[PDB]
């Protein structure tokens, strides 16, 4: 069958279609063991030198409010003039949640300006089966790109969910288990995470956070030697 | 003019002034990742097939980059994305990921008029078929667009040829050629046939 012609018909996304989404989870319970306490911090990251975010990250997952995800924002202008090169460690990896439209070029520029190739393009798909316009755009819009760069030198390159209510723009949990599992190292950074996305490995900064915890040499003491070099998903 | 028509060629030497203007122009080229390099990617004359409409371009690994670039020289802003999630019959999905998907870049040309936007999604679900071969639904994701209108296809194989559309490409059958005026500045350009040089 022909499920664009069946969404012109309906209004059911042929991605509401898709079917079906072994120790395979030692992997996880590695993960977890290995991971640092949440650390947090709120900050208002227009006006906040992320040279005093230290040491350097092996993981950067931005998610920058883009006006878009509703209907402060930030513009790509804003985005790209962030010294994201500052804080990345020299081998690391950038996730740049780029939304449907201009960002998925935009934010190519950014991963280039800080000094990263794409190497994998992510895409959360957006189901709308329990409820069957930018004016650039020439069809609906029912995804939005998770761009993965790599600097220096198991899982698939989709997020199938349900298109959440009308103002949450919380992006799925399901990209922190894709970075997880790829075992990049311990250093990991959430700019512009929420108190709802805190989590266990993870350093969360955002202006919306209303508890902080961070402190720099608390930080860096979890990286000491010997832990300097650990996968995350390695024994403690 | 309405029915299949192509023309086997090398898409890199061929005249493609003599083809007129489409509404659409769609692409699944050799990248370099039978190929064409980066040049004569960037080289080919898009510019001439379109004076307001829209083009479609499949892209694959840098490709994804490389095509923006290609898709902006040729004077296309990209508008927006197809996605193809790839299935088998049971409607299940087929270096650092598993890769369940391929992309398909829009891009814009000057000022279309009365093309039907936002009838379809950008996802498309399809089964896979022999290597290469895109889904057929983008055709009607296309034709509900811009109905009745000229298209061409570059790069398309036998299977690709469609009403409304012309196709160009080195494993095609012939010369398959009906719409008056192309005939026409055909036999003009290419008295005796032949596409060389
Ligand atoms: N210089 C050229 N001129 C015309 N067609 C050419 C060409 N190089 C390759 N092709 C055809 C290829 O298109 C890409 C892909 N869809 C394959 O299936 C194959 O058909």
């Amino acid at each position: 069958n022909d499920y664009c012609q069946h969404f012109v018909d309906t209004g059911h996304r042929p991605q509401n279609f898709i079917r079906d989404v072994e120790l395979i989870r030692l992997k996880d319970e590695l993960i977890a063991k290995s991971n640092t306490p949440p650390m947090y911090l709120q900050a208002d990251i227009e006006a906040f030198d992320i040279r005093e975010l230290t040491p350097k990250f092996d993981v950067i997952l931005l998610e920058p409010p883009l006006e878009e995800y509703y209907r402060k924002c930030w513009t790509w202008d804003d985005i790209m003039k962030l010294e994201i090169d500052e804080i990345a460690a020299p081998r690391s990896f950038i996730f740049l949640w780029c939304g449907s439209g201009e960002g998925l070029d935009l934010g190519r520029v950014c991963l280039r300006k800080w000094g990263y190739r794409r190497c994998e393009d992510i895409c959360w798909i957006k189901t709308n089966k329990n409820n069957p316009l930018d004016p650039k755009a020439v069809f609906q819009r029912t995804k939005e790109h998770c761009l993965m760069g790599i600097k220096g030198t198991v899982d698939i390159d989709l997020i199938i969910t349900e298109e959440p209510e009308i103002g949450n723009i919380e992006k799925p949990v399901e990209i922190f288990h894709i970075i997880e599992h790829f075992c990049l190292g311990r250093r990991r950074l959430h700019l512009f995470g929420r108190d709802s996305t805190i989590r266990p490995g993870w350093l969360t900064v955002g202006p919306t956070l209303t508890n902080s915890n961070y402190n720099a040499e608390t930080y860096a003491s979890y990286f000491s030697a010997p832990n300097s070099y650990l996968t995350g998903c390695t024994e403690e | 003019l309405f029915p299949p028509q192509w023309i086997c060629c090398d898409i890199r030497y061929l005249d493609v002034s003599i083809l007129g203007k489409f509404a659409v122009v769609m692409a699944d080229p050799p990248w370099d990742i039978g190929t064409l390099t980066d040049d004569e990617m960037r080289r080919l004359n898009i510019p001439v097939l379109q004076d307001d409409g829209f083009l479609f371009l499949w892209v694959t690994g840098r490709a994804m980059e490389l095509g923006r670039e290609c898709l902006n020289l040729w004077g296309y802003e990209r508008v927006d994305e197809i996605i193809w999630v790839k299935t088998n019959q049971l409607q299940r999905i087929i270096h650092w990921l598993n890769h369940g998907k391929e992309h398909c870049l829009v891009g814009v040309k000057g000022n279309p008029q009365g093309f039907n936007q936002g009838l379809d999604c950008d996802v498309i679900v399809a089964e896979v078929r022999s290597t290469s071969h895109k889904p057929d639904e983008i055709y009607g994701m296309i034709e509900r667009l811009s109905p009745g209108t000229r298209k061409i296809e570059l790069f398309g194989r036998p299977h690709n040829v469609q009403p409304n559309w012309i196709t160009l490409g080195n494993q095609l059958d012939g010369i398959h050629l009906l719409d008056p005026d192309v005939v026409a500045r055909f036999k003009q350009r290419y008295p005796d046939g032949i596409i060389s040089k």
